[PDB]
């Protein structure tokens, strides 16, 4: 029952940089520039009621 | 030995000595063969006295003659053996020691007197860092502590003329050091010269310290031990407990632990052993005397051979067994008993069953004074055995003691002061106190197997005092209001509600009777029933007379029933109050008139008459309760089906995406509760009305005697809800989460319940019996935290000689009026005389008691507000004057001199808060008059607008309704500026509208009738492109501060009113110019280019849980200022705006020319209510919310503050159906707010920004502007009860009830005179209480003292 | 400052929680003891939790307590505990944390610590031959001791037979005679003779301390006749150190520096003329101590110098010893921490025994210091938790024979299976039978008169031992009524008869007095006093006389 912490510090104590722990606590959402400003892959669940 | 008040003080060493009977100097304690005690240890027999009683110790001297010589032998005085239980004994404890209290109370004794930080202390004492002492004078500060190597150093530095030790002997050398007088001088000085308000504050903090122990009679070295007096043999004893094994107490291990290390000290010192072993060894004695005193404050208690803390002699006088609240107020009892009570219902109503054991158990004394008063026996050791063998005659000498011997009879919690009444007695066979049944409902017993307890009163005034004062006979009127506490339960008015009730067509239809009495011949013998409508000829007596009774035959048209029942009603009550159906509430306004009208004696005889008769027929109507009683409505099994049809239209709307989880959950519980009162009221008109009968002709419905339905109907059991779950269905279960399920029990107990369903019930069951366990052993939190702040609190003057009361009125929040004017001036005493409203008369004289015949007069003449002295305004020193307390008591008259009703009424508030919710408990735009009367209007300032409606530009303006009598019958709160149509003062008609107004948004409406156009209105700057686009309606809106520049913030959003030609007229009586100006928000709708109507909306403005329970009474009197607190003025004048938006945008307010300054800060995230071009009084509404009673008492005054707690606290009652009479609450407040605060002491000797109490204060000004002298101004505070009660002009008390050791040290230190003139002061030291009867007593020693 | 935001927050919120305060501490104390106290200042402080859990209902609702002038210094101890630094808690790692300041070794540096106590002694053993009031002591004690008022071996404790010490007692009587019969030609040889004939004995310690007290109070008299000098001149009549030494050194015996200073002709020597009398007393008391001892006052002054000296060095010695040492100390005061008694209170007793064993330690056997102090530790640890530990206290051989029986019971209790009978362990033991049942009925502890006897709302054990010896209100109304009835009867009698028969018993006066005193009383001391007395018993033996006495039996 010590003081808190951030909790990502166990996870970058157990061997986890930031990008495999933003990869382990997130899905992904792309974004591109094809040949004109910034395109976007859309999933249709991502964007519901938004 | 009557000897004075008690006195406490520092415990001078010299003293503890004169205390002594010799220096303790072993650890041992017994002698381990003989168990003598080993000379000398923690006992002895010389120091502490004898063993047995004239023994010496070795033996040599035994005779009572020999008393005083001390055996050359062994030394021992030869005396009592309870000279062993008053001596103390010191030990010389080798280096000093500092007293715990006096160095961890919290604010250290030492450290603000020493002027010095507590950890630097802790240093100087367990050695952890040197300290000069008398430094003399050449580089250090006299407190200027050290280190290790820096006195190494210093000595190097200064080997001569230097002083520095380590250990108590520097503490003590400081104190010693110490000049008082000296640093009273210095710090004079320095209130002298450093001028400022916080280092000023605190110097003259200090220096009120030192004055303060300079006056009193200490010195300030003695908080260190030299000497530590032992507590004596006997209250710590050594027992020898049957086989050898000895019970000790804790104390001779504690002190048997500082012997061993005091020795083990000296023992030291004589070898001189390296400074190490010395100073852990002094270490270990503090540690060990630290334990010794409170065994706590030092970190870690030393715990005995078991694993719990051995207790210490600051903690047998602290806490809930300590001597104070375990053995100085609840201490056993001899001549007392208990048992089962039980029911015995022959038995009048002042004299309770008892049985013939506990008889000759309780009165053995009694029994053997008259036993050789009779010569029955000669000696006592003969009666002895005789009322040991219970033969013939000692059974007829007992009838003989308990002839007029109250027993007072007690049951477990005694809550209200009923819960304690004595009896007679009347001997029994058996072992059940058959109890009397009226007064059941008065100790709150059913007879489930509780059980009473007996005490005896020996002398004669307890025997006076147990018939004059708690005879059963004389407590019927409850404390808490008037109405008899003797209603009739439940058997008897099942009786009477089954005898007065009339069945369409039994026998004996019609027939006249010749009175009462062949109304029980008739029904006796059988001819008729005892409920069939017939004529009789009763006579009533009424008394319109002066006392006078004057007979009027007649023949009403009544039952059998009601005639039989009127054999035994008294004379002087009408014959209007028994032919109706008498059911709960009106068979207990019966005995309600009765006590209204013909006293006490005919009251008491009667309520005993009606309870034979209840119980006599509730017998003979067979009342039984049987399965075909319970009757089904044949219309549920549709309702059932009707309902889980439409579940079924929601779940496929659900089903559909129409509606969300949350909203069908919502639909589908409000359908099942729909149905379930559809299925009860179904039920309940199956089963109300159910009987069909016929007298000689078709048929005729009329009330049912199902007799579940007069079990329901009279008020015995139940109501239409347990009548609900026994016959319809029974709701739905709530789930002790609070959220309630949606599976409804379709099911009722005349079926079954299926196993889901009752298993579902268990939840809300279960919930309920885990909060009535915890509200059992909870229950008397109230009363007590009341108790402790209003109880020093008496009746101690007969005519206090004020003209200046509260002024009542009846209650009306927006509707049909709550409580009337009776209810409220019955009983108190009018302040100023009362006028008829063409004052026509002098009405009542001032000082009239308002007995119910005034109130009487005031109901005849329509008065509307009586101006009544009140508790809170008395002008009595220690007390509250007769009359102001006005009368209510279990009697009728005025209150009497002395009767303690701060305890009563503590009590009162706190009974019935038995009966109230534990937990806390929420219960969640136009006007329309009720009835014919006219309209009144208060601090109403409307404008005859060119459009002809009213408008009010009065922001308190109160919307009421009277009528051609002059009553108040309604009062309504417009809102600003509302739409009005009728007249002021005028006349309308019964439910019509007069008022309506904008809902949610505030009109701006003008003041008078001018041109209009703009200033300051830039767009971007103060204003924004608002419009309803599609219709042109151009809007500039005001920005606000967020949207306007930094430059705009500096700008003034306007709206300004030009006259015809381009200036502004000044606004009608004042010389401000006509415009309005706006704040961020003010939403503006036309422009410039219109002359404006009064009642023009030149913006668009946008913008009540009562809690109930018992708690929301506990936080009304601990007066905690609420979340949002109504933010209210502080000057009656103009209003303005500050500092913009410093993060708490600043309002500011002028007064026509005095001290305007005034500008407040507020929380910008708030709506301010208040207008920016307006006079706001002083105390008015500038925002909303709860407003904390602090704020009313500063702004308003005194009697506005108790009128909003009486108020309050009354709401959270009669939410309930509670009863309360407000004499208590304001008693309780007068405790509240009894402190004081001072603007300027002037002609008095008081500091200015200190706190001093009211009662001192005003004498001192009383008396002072008496003479040719000048007053001192105060400003009246205003304390929570936990505040409130936490200071007391005696430490007896406060050491009761408050935290003890901060008590003890605070009046120690101060040397505190303690008197005695209290209450819980004279429990504690046992003598006459000064409350009661004891009053002369206190007199009689007042007369004795100063003369 | 963060640990203020909790002070903050519990007041807003009005509790506070385990983790709460664990979140919000000064960082790097944590030894859970100022952690106590600091939870015990939060609970004194405004928040009255501590929690554990957040709430909380009706049940205690709502509660409350002002408590002014305690939260502004609460919150000051907390401000100032933080800032500055962690201050230790409790006492026994206060011994802890200032014994470890001790440089824990002396490997074969004893041997060093030994010389410089040998020095102390050895040099206050040169005091000792050369203070002539200890040979006086000596010789003194020698003639007490002959007659039989006193012991030989009671006075020295062994040379290096109390006939071979008593021709020695007169082999130095000759040599202190001879040494004082001189009176300048031969006095130093005398003095070493002396001295090398008496620095191979002996005293016992306390004959030494009251040698080493004489020699005490001689440096008391000299010092308080300095003080009668120099104070009286100097701090009398502004003569100021120098002008006062010039003449106060070197001779310091005759009165002349004195009386003829006050005529050299300067302002002390004329403000000197009523304190000549004054310092004239002083330096005849000096010239007295001459006549006393033999030796110049300064010679007496060298020597109490060195003597101190010595034992200032003795005694810088055993502290530097036992400083190391108390870290044995420790380690071997561990082993006993449930004897009865206290950590600290055994390794105080440890203490007192490291020091006993400095005090009797002679490397001239070998010894290692460690292990020889080891056994003193252990047995003045023993002996303390023997004497002082159980509440009434039980002698040493009785502790001895209790733990004997606690060995031989934990023996059969493994050896017969089951556990052993009284009648086994007198046999086992070699006791009588019956002080086995006496030492296992002697030898437990008391039960602890506030114990909870749990069993009720809240009670404790002390709170059921009835008294007594208090009298029974029947018994006291009996006695009275007795009074009055035997009373009744007696006036029922004659002046002379009630007289007698009051004076022979103890009734209505103080203790009953003997036929002497009757007799004294009514001239007769004999058979008048008998007959009175019988007759009147005849008389009231009566019934119809005596029927109310004899109802007053209690048969
Ligand atoms: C621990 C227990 C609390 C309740 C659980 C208390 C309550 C009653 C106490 C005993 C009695 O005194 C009787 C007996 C007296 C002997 O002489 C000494 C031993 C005995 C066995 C006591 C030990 C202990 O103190 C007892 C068990
Ligand atoms: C039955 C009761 C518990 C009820 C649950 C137990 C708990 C402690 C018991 C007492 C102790 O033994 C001490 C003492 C010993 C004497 O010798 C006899 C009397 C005493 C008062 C005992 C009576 C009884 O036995 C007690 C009250
Ligand atoms: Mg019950
Ligand atoms: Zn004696
Ligand atoms: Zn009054």
């Amino acid at each position: 029952r010590r003081r808190k912490l951030p909790a990502t510090i166990i996870l970058r104590a157990l061997n986890y940089t930031t990008e495999q722990i933003l990869d382990l606590f997130f899905e992904k959402v792309i974004f591109e520039i094809r040949d004109n400003k910034l395109q976007m892959e859309l999933v249709p669940e991502r964007l519901r009621g938004e | 030995e009557e000897f004075d008040a008690i006195k406490i003080a520092l415990a001078s060493p010299d003293m503890i000595r004169s205390w002594s009977f010799g220096e303790v100097k072993k650890p041992e304690t017994i002698n381990y063969r003989t168990f003598k005690p080993e000379r000398d240890g923690l006992f002895c027999a010389r120091i502490f006295g004898p063993v047995k009683d004239y023994e010496c110790l070795c033996g040599k001297y035994k005779r009572l003659k020999h008393r005083g010589v001390i055996c050359e032998k062994c030394g021992v005085e030869v005396t009592q053996t309870k000279v062993r239980r008053e001596r103390m004994g010191h030990i010389e404890l080798a280096s000093p020691t500092a007293h715990i209290w006096f160095l961890k109370s919290l604010p250290s004794r030492i450290g603000l007197l020493l002027d010095m930080p507590l950890r630097d202390i802790e240093r100087v004492l367990y050695f952890e860092s040197y300290v000069v002492i008398e430094g003399g004078m050449t580089n250090l500060e006299r407190q200027q502590i050290l280190t290790e190597e820096q006195y190494l150093d210093a000595l190097e530095e200064f080997g001569d003329e230097f002083d520095a030790k380590m250990g108590a002997e520097a503490i003590q050398a400081l104190l010693k050091s110490m000049d008082l007088e000296q640093e009273c001088e210095q710090l004079r000085e320095e209130l002298n010269e450093t001028n400022s308000e916080t280092k000023r504050k605190k110097l003259t903090k200090r220096i009120k310290l030192l004055e303060a122990f300079v006056q009193s009679g200490n010195k300030p070295e003695w908080m260190i031990l030299t000497v530590l007096p032992v507590l004596p043999p006997d209250l710590r004893p050594l027992v020898p407990l049957d086989g050898g094994r000895f019970a000790t107490s804790d104390l001779n291990d504690l002190y048997r632990r500082v012997i061993n290390r005091n020795n083990r000290l000296k023992r030291l010192l004589d070898l001189a052993a390296p400074d190490i072993i010395v100073r852990n060894e002094k270490r270990m004695l503090q540690e060990a005397v630290d334990a010794l005193l409170d065994n706590g404050r030092r970190g870690r208690a030393i715990t005995g051979s078991n694993k719990r803390p051995l207790k210490s002699l600051a903690d047998m006088i602290k806490g809930k067994q300590g001597r104070f609240r375990q053995n100085l107020l609840g201490k056993r009892v001899d001549y007392s008993g208990r048992s089962v009570i039980t029911v015995g219902p022959y038995l009048r109503l002042h004299q309770c069953g008892l049985p013939k054991k506990m008889a000759l158990e309780l009165f053995k004394p009694f029994i053997y004074g008259k036993l050789e008063l009779r010569g029955l026996a000669t000696t006592i050791k003969a009666a002895k055995k005789m009322v040991e063998r219970e033969e013939a005659v000692v059974w007829d000498i007992l009838d003989e003691v308990i002839r007029e011997h109250p027993v007072l009879l007690n049951r477990a919690p005694t809550l209200h002061r009923l819960g304690i009444q004595a009896f007679e007695p009347v001997l029994i066979e058996g072992k059940a106190i058959q109890l009397h049944p009226l007064v059941c409902a008065a100790y709150n017993a059913d007879f489930d197997g509780d059980q009473m307890a007996v005490h005896v009163p020996l002398t004669l005034e307890a025997q006076l005092e147990a018939r004059a004062l708690m005879m059963s006979t004389n407590n019927i009127l409850s404390p808490a209001n008037g109405e008899p506490i003797i209603v009739p339960s439940q058997d008897v008015v099942l009786g009477l509600y089954y005898m007065t009730r009339d069945c369409v067509n039994a026998k004996g239809e019609g027939m006249v009777l010749t009175g009462p009495k062949e109304a029980e011949r008739l029904y006796r013998s059988g001819l008729a029933s005892l409920h069939a409508r017939v004529k009789v000829r009763i006579t009533e007596y009424e008394k319109d007379a002066n006392g006078e009774l004057v007979a009027k035959t007649s023949l009403k048209d009544t039952t059998v029933g009601r005639a039989i029942l009127w054999m035994i009603v008294p004379k002087g009550l009408p014959y209007s109050i028994v032919n109706q159906a008498l059911g709960k509430k009106a068979i207990s306004k019966m005995l309600n008139t009765c006590y209204r009208i013909l006293g006490l004696k005919p009251t008491v005889i009667f309520a005993d008459q009606i309870m034979y008769t209840g119980f006599a027929y509730a017998a003979r109507s067979g009342a039984s309760v049987g399965i075909d009683d319970m009757v089904i409505p044949e219309k549920k099994h549709e309702i059932i089906s009707e309902a889980e049809a439409e579940v079924a239209e929601i779940q496929e709307q659900f089903q559909s995406g129409l509606v969300t989880a949350g909203e069908r959950y919502n639909k589908v519980i409000d359908i099942w509760a729909a149905a379930n009162d559809r299925v009860s009221k179904a039920m309940m008109d199956n089963l109300q009305t159910e009987t069909v009968i016929n007298r000689d002709g078709q048929e005729e419905k009329q009330v049912s005697f199902n007799s579940i339905y007069m079990m329901a109907d009279s008020g015995a059991r139940g109501s239409a809800a347990q009548i609900r779950q026994l016959a319809g269905m029974r709701g739905l279960m709530a789930k002790p989460d609070g959220s309630i399920i949606e599976t409804p029990i379709t099911a009722n107990f005349r079926e079954g319940l299926n196993v889901l369903q009752y298993f579902i019930s268990t939840h809300g069951a279960r919930k309920g019996l885990a909060d009535t366990a915890l509200k059992t052993a909870n229950s008397g939190y109230l009363t007590r935290r009341l108790v402790d702040v209003a109880q020093d609190l008496v009746v101690t003057e007969d005519d206090c000689g004020t003209h200046e009361g509260i002024m009542m009125t009846p209650v009306i929040e927006g509707g049909d009026v709550k409580e009337p004017l009776r209810d409220r001036v019955l009983g108190r005493v009018t302040a100023e005389d009362v006028l008829k409203p063409g004052t026509a008369d002098i009405l009542v004289p001032r000082n009239t008691l308002l007995h119910e015949q005034w109130c009487d007069l005031l109901e005849e003449n329509s008065v509307d507000a009586v101006k009544v002295r009140s508790v809170v305004s008395c002008d009595t020193d220690f007390g509250v004057c007769a009359h102001c307390y006005g009368r209510d008591l279990a009697r009728g008259h005025i209150i009497n001199k002395g009767e303690a009703i701060g305890v009563i009424a503590a009590q009162s508030i706190g009974e019935p808060g038995t009966q109230l919710t534990m937990r806390t408990f929420h219960i969640g735009s136009s006007i329309q008059v009720k009835n014919k009367g006219s309209i009144k209007l208060s601090n109403v300032k409307s404008v005859v607008n060119s459009s002809g409606k009213l408008v009010i530009t009065s922001r308190n303006t109160e919307l009421k309704l009277i009528d051609e009598f002059g009553r108040t019958k309604e009062s309504y709160k417009v809102p600003y500026g509302a739409v009005l149509a009728k007249g002021d003062g005028e006349q309308v008609a019964g439910g019509e509208t007069v008022a309506n107004w904008d809902p949610h948004t505030m009109p701006v409406i003008t003041e008078v009738s001018g041109f209009v156009r703009f200033t300051d209105m830039i767009d971007g700057q103060t204003i924004t492109r608002q419009t309803d686009e599609l219709t042109g309606l151009s809007s500039l809106v005001v920005l606000d501060s967020a949207e306007r520049t930094a430059g705009g913030k500096d700008l003034r959003p306007a709206l300004k009113i030009v006259d015809a030609q381009g200036n502004d007229v000044l606004i009608p009586g004042t010389d401000m110019p006509a415009q309005y100006f706006l704040p961020g928000k003010a939403i503006v709708q036309l422009e410039d280019g219109v002359q404006i109507s009064s009642g023009d909306t030149l913006a668009r403005i946008p913008q009540k849980d009562i809690t109930g329970g018992l708690p929301r009474v506990a936080d009304l009197f601990e007066a905690r200022r609420p979340k949002e607190p109504a933010i209210l003025a502080e000057i009656s004048g103009i209003v303005s705006f500050g500092k913009e938006t410093k993060g708490k945008r600043r309002l500011v307010i002028t007064p026509v020319d005095g001290s305007d300054p005034y500008e407040e800060m507020i929380p910008k995230w708030r709506q301010l209510n208040v207008f920016e071009g307006e006079r706001v009084e002083r105390g008015d509404v500038i925002s909303d919310g709860p407003e904390a009673p602090h704020d009313i008492l500063r702004l308003r005054g005194v009697h506005a503050v108790t009128r909003y707690i009486v108020n309050e606290v009354q709401d959270v009652y009669r939410l309930q159906g509670v009863k309360i009479n407000d004499k208590h609450i304001e008693v309780i407040v007068r405790q509240m707010l009894r402190k004081a605060t001072i603007v300027n002491a002037g002609s008095s000797d008081f500091l200015e920004g200190e706190q001093v109490e009211y009662s001192r204060v005003k004498i001192a000004n009383r008396e002072l502007e008496a003479n040719g002298k000048v007053g001192a101004t105060y400003s009246r505070d205003l304390l929570g009860i936990t505040k409130a009660s936490l200071a007391t002009e005696s430490f007896i008390s406060a050491a009761s009830f408050q935290e003890t050791t901060r008590v003890l040290t605070e009046a120690a230190v101060a040397g505190k005179r303690d008197e005695l003139r209290g209450l819980k002061e004279n429990v504690i030291v046992g003598r006459l209480i000064p409350a009661g009867t004891g009053y002369a007593y206190h007199q009689d020693r007042m007369r004795r003292r100063a003369a | 400052s963060q640990l203020k935001l909790l002070v903050t927050r519990g007041k807003e919120q009005g509790y506070l929680t385990y983790a709460e305060v664990n979140d919000h501490l000064p960082e790097d104390i944590v030894d859970s003891d100022q952690i106590e106290d600091i939870i015990q200042m939060i609970n004194d402080m405004g928040i009255q939790v501590m929690e554990e859990a957040p709430d909380a209902d009706d049940l205690m609702l709502a509660e409350n307590t002002a408590d002014e002038d305690a939260a502004e210094a609460a919150a000051q101890v907390l401000s100032s505990v933080e800032s500055e630094i962690g201050r230790t808690t409790d006492p026994v790692r206060m011994y802890m944390r200032e014994m470890g300041t001790v440089e824990l070794l002396t490997r074969e540096g004893e041997i060093d610590i030994a010389k410089r106590i040998e020095d102390g002694i050895n040099q206050v053993q040169c005091s000792v031959a050369e203070y002539p009031e200890a040979i006086t002591y000596l010789l003194e004690q020698y003639d007490r001791v002959e007659a039989e008022e006193a012991r030989l071996s009671d006075l020295i404790t062994g040379f290096v037979d109390p006939e071979l010490a008593r021709e020695k007692f007169a082999e130095l009587r000759a040599q202190y005679v001879v040494t004082r019969d001189t009176i300048h030609a031969t006095a130093q040889e005398e003095i070493l003779k002396l001295s090398e004939v008496f620095k191979q004995f002996r005293l016992v310690p306390k004959q030494f301390d009251y040698l080493v007290n004489s020699m005490r109070v001689m440096m008391d008299r000299v010092r308080t006749q300095e003080r009668l000098i120099m104070k009286l001149c100097v701090e009398q009549c502004k003569m100021p150190k120098k002008n006062f030494i010039t003449l106060f050194t070197g001779n310091e015996t005759s009165d002349t520096w004195f009386n003829a200073a006050i005529a050299m002709n300067k302002p002390w020597s004329e403000k000197l003329h009523d304190v000549s009398e004054e310092v004239h007393r002083a330096l005849q008391k000096l010239q007295q101590i001459e006549e006393e001892t033999g030796l110049t006052i300064e010679q007496v002054k060298d020597i109490n110098r060195r003597m101190s000296i010595g034992e200032a060095k003795a005694r810088r010695a055993k502290k530097e010893m036992v400083e190391a040492n108390l870290r044995l100390v420790i380690s071997i005061a561990k082993k006993y921490t449930n004897r009865g008694l206290q950590f600290l209170d055994l390794i105080q007793e440890g203490n007192i025994g490291l020091m006993k064993a400095v005090d009797k330690f002679e490397y001239r056997r070998g010894y290692k210091f460690s292990t020889y102090a080891t056994w003193w530790i252990r047995q003045a640890i023993t002996r303390s938790i023997a004497d002082q530990a159980r509440t009434i206290r039980i002698p040493v051989h009785m502790i001895e024979t209790i733990n004997k029986l606690n060995r031989i019971s934990r023996q059969m209790l493994q050896e017969m299976g089951r556990e052993p009978t009284p009648e086994e362990l007198a046999e086992r033991m070699l006791m009588p039978e019956d002080k086995i049942r006496k030492v296992l009925k002697i030898a437990k502890e008391p039960i602890s008169m506030e114990t909870p006897i749990g069993d009720d709302e809240d009670s404790h054990l002390g709170d059921f031992i009835e008294d007594t010896t208090l009298e029974l209100p029947l018994d006291s109304a009996t006695t009275e009524s007795l009074r009055a009835a035997t009373h009744d009867v007696l006036a029922g009698l004659t002046a002379r008869e009630a007289k007698v028969l009051r004076m022979r018993f103890g009734i209505d006066m103080n203790t009953d007095y003997t036929l002497e005193e009757v007799g004294k009383q009514f001239d007769v001391t004999r058979e008048r006093i008998r007959q009175i007395e019988a007759k009147a018993l005849r008389k009231l033996r009566h019934p119809s006389r005596s029927e109310v006495l004899r109802s007053f039996l209690d048969d």
